[PDB]
């Protein structure tokens, strides 16, 4: 129907501020996981995160403005600088032309949004009265001032949305706004997967249910996806943010190309709350859709592949089944072992490393494969990039609750 | 305490620049918060709190609603 | 595009535990406001809520899963129940038919989610440790757990979408409902929004920006949309549910049809975090689209009105300003008086609430009418229900953020 | 002392059927918690934890992981 184009791109995550320096990193196989330091992690049984330590951020926001913002809505305000920025868009004052304004939206995406900012006015509160409610509290803190803020930030008028899907809210982001745009709703659409709640009560919730890797003595090799030795994820913060235009308004505009469009998908598993569906059921639905959908052929996918035994697992098999068998599956890599599983940013981030993947002929690799896991034997791109051109790339992403969605994106 | 009244004085002037992001120098005894110091609603709510933690103290909701220049929130503080 | 039907509802709220007495209470001009009793509000500068205190969560699930979900998603069970049932379309063992169930998803909303349940775990982390936080905390408070638990219990296996647009994720639920139908990523969707954020920090949060009302001596005079004694909203608790279902399917097996979905508009202001745009400008364009794409003669708008002197006045503005003059606009009211605002859950309540109006030939009116406002000079069937047959009804939502989301539905 | 362990399986077994909502005619000593219980992964550390507040003991994680039936608890909780 109406054709859908990559313009612009921006990502912040453990391993770079932009996309340039991060994608590099990833692709080399650094690892960002660090010892916890952004709070007192001492008597804590997971002490490790991808913690970003060199964001400044007064260097994105008025100082003024920066105490109104949860960190999550700092990191999307740097990554969608960036992509606005990389898009050409933005008139002398670093503003949406006031004639696109109105079919410019935005399309959010987050799995809990400001957490440290509601414990700590729940302890306030706790402790010394409502009187210590901070009043800048509920707007630093909900999942849709990521939307609220860069609106603001960019003058973009057009559909003001936001998914709260958990840990695939990145990528129904993505979808909702390529939806918004395939039915008229908008000519272009800037999309923002934005966490961090690497905090005593983020931790908390995940450890208390056994999900991240407790490997605190070595950070850099406790996210392992498809690795024998995996025994949990690695809660990672970022933001990723890209530029969806129509095609004919990018042609006219003079965009530059980094991807067109191909194909989505979305399913629920209707089994558990927090495992997958068995087989990976629901997650095969997902991809088929995007696959029927894109009629193209995945020349690499950009897995879930958070590290804990149940995902890297069902992903295989449902991978396996979508595809036919293991040596019809593509290469597919995890780059979790690298930034860590960042939850509601991680579809969005894994939609920016799939496209530059593409447009470098780049495929970064699952890193810290150090034993195979029989029930895990698919093309993982072991420790090293995989030098190879592609003409289109798939992500897939899933959420606590059942929920899957999955974008395919083609050459230009 | 002419001195102690300066003090007082000098503080609210700091606290008030520091969460508006301005310049001591522009909070002036007549400075009203919105047209002067880029202030609005959020911000002013949020100031009239740091300064009854700033300075241990409790502005009562009738006064905290007729500021509107840095003199005003400057008397209720000396009158405190 | 294909046609879209409401053929079951659902809904759950300060004045009732269905849709049949909280409607008849609601039109009747009753009041569901009470001093606050879920918690210890005594030191509390607002007291008074739309508390429900004859909802018993053992009654829509077993007693072993009311620890895991939190109040919003409890209310949601029940109303999603009550519309699934309404509906028909449960077999035998009150599950969607499996060969339906593929292509039936849930789109949820809601603002904050399990705000109760974060602040306990927050406060359990910041007095005995980590190992305090309930391993049942997470998937408790995220709000698509919404759909997680809805999609488990019912088995619906379709697209599983959360909105989570502030004060208007109730009424962006639906419509993004409508575009998954629409682009034929389903055939049905239940829609549900809900809200339950009555506890100490979601009271503090929105008492320190001045944003409720204070009248605690009276909290049945409390809310009064468009008085001129206005003086901010009152928190409301409730869930609504809608089962959305493309028309030719709903006819092939017999469906009832409450309404037909007509026409819906989404924007953002772009001007501020939490007050309206001037003039309502963005509420304006969401509510010309709408009527833009419906193409029917409104009888009836179910406004916003939360009770607030901004929100009121602007919306107003943009009423008269939409439809041409104050004499053009058609009779409005807000049911916030009698209920509360229901925040994420408002959109979704005060649809059901306006088809069932439009169903009944029954207008609910905006009650606590008793100082005329001369800047809100609008007909706002004032304190009594007013008997008049509509052919489409419209319900306005907005949300911090500045987002906007519209909706029109027309007679069967 | 007879009393008190069966006072200590009875607290035991209390605790064990409120959680997962068993009788405690199903909580047999050599029941197992997911075939015989209806319990999953979830349901077992937050009934952990329960024991461990009930009985104000601590668990450690590596013991903990070596559970099937309700008799490994108890004798967990004789040991004490
Ligand atoms: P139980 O055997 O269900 O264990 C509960 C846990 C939390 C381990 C759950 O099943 C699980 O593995 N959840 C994570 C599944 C997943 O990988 N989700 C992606 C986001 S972490
Ligand atoms: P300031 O003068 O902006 O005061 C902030 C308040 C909290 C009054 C805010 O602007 C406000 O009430 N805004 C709009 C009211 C509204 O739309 N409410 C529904 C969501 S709370
Ligand atoms: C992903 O689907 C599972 C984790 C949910 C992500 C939301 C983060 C909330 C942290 C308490
Ligand atoms: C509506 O737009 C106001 C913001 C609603 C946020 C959700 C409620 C949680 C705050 C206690």
């Amino acid at each position: 129907m109406r054709r859908i184009v990559v313009t612009g791109m921006g990502m912040i995550n453990s391993l770079g501020l932009n996309k340039e320096d991060s994608f590099l990193a990833i692709a080399k196989g650094e690892c960002g996981i660090k010892h916890i330091e952004s709070f007192d992690a001492s008597a804590f049984p997971v002490r490790i995160a991808g913690e970003i330590t060199d964001f400044d951020p007064t260097e994105v926001m008025n100082p003024k403005d920066v105490k109104k913002a949860g960190r999550f809505i700092q990191l999307a305000l740097k990554a969608t600088r960036e992509a606005m920025k990389d898009s050409g868009i933005l008139d002398a004052h670093n503003r949406c032309p006031e004639e696109l304004a109105n079919r410019m939206g935005v399309s959010s995406g987050s799995g809990i949004g400001g957490l440290g900012n509601i414990e700590a006015n729940s302890i306030f509160c706790f402790e010394k009265g409502p009187r210590k409610v901070n009043p800048f509290f509920i707007t630093s803190a909900l999942v849709n001032m990521i939307g609220g803020f860069t609106s603001i930030e960019f003058g973009i008028k057009g559909p003001n949305l936001s998914s709260v899907t958990a840990c695939a809210a990145g990528t129904h982001a993505i979808i909702e706004a390529v939806k918004t745009i395939l039915l008229n709703g908008a000519d272009r659409m800037l999309v923002v997967g934005a966490e961090s709640t690497i905090c005593p009560v983020g931790i908390g919730g995940f450890a208390s249910i056994k999900a991240l890797s407790t490997r605190n003595d070595e950070p850099k090799k406790a996210s392992r996806p498809f690795d024998k030795d995996r025994n949990g994820f690695v809660m990672g913060e970022g933001a990723g943010a890209l530029v969806l235009e129509e095609y004919e308004s990018a042609k006219k505009r003079g965009a530059k190309i980094y991807a067109e469009f191909a194909g989505y998908g979305e399913s629920g598993d209707a089994n558990h709350i927090t495992a997958p569906a068995p087989e990976g059921e629901g997650a095969f639905r997902a991809m088929k859709m995007a696959l029927e959908m894109a009629k193209v052929e995945v020349g690499y996918v950009n897995a879930h592949g958070t590290s804990t035994h149940y995902n890297d697992l069902y992903e295989s098999i449902a991978l396996k089944n979508v595809f036919g068998s293991k040596e019809k599956v593509p290469p597919v890599s995890s780059t979790a072992g690298q930034i860590g599983h960042c939850l509601g940013a991680a579809g969005a981030l894994e939609a920016v490393i799939s496209i530059m993947a593409m447009n470098q002929g780049i495929l970064p690799p699952t890193i810290n494969q150090e034993t195979p896991d029989p029930e895990c034997d698919l093309d993982y791109i072991p420790n090293a990039a995989r030098e190879k051109q592609v003409d289109a790339v798939m992500s897939n992403s899933f959420g606590f609750g059942g929920t899957n969605g999955v974008v395919i994106f083609k050459k230009a | 305490s002419m001195g102690y009244l300066m003090a007082l004085f000098e503080d609210i002037q700091a606290v008030i620049a520091e969460q508006l992001n301005v310049d001591a120098a522009q909070v002036t005894p007549e400075a009203e918060f919105v047209k002067d110091l880029g202030a609005d609603s959020l911000d002013v709510v949020e100031l009239i709190m740091a300064l009854e933690e700033k300075f241990g103290i409790e502005i009562p909701d009738e006064q905290a609603e007729k500021i509107v220049n840095v003199g005003d929130v400057v008397k209720y503080i000396e009158d405190n």
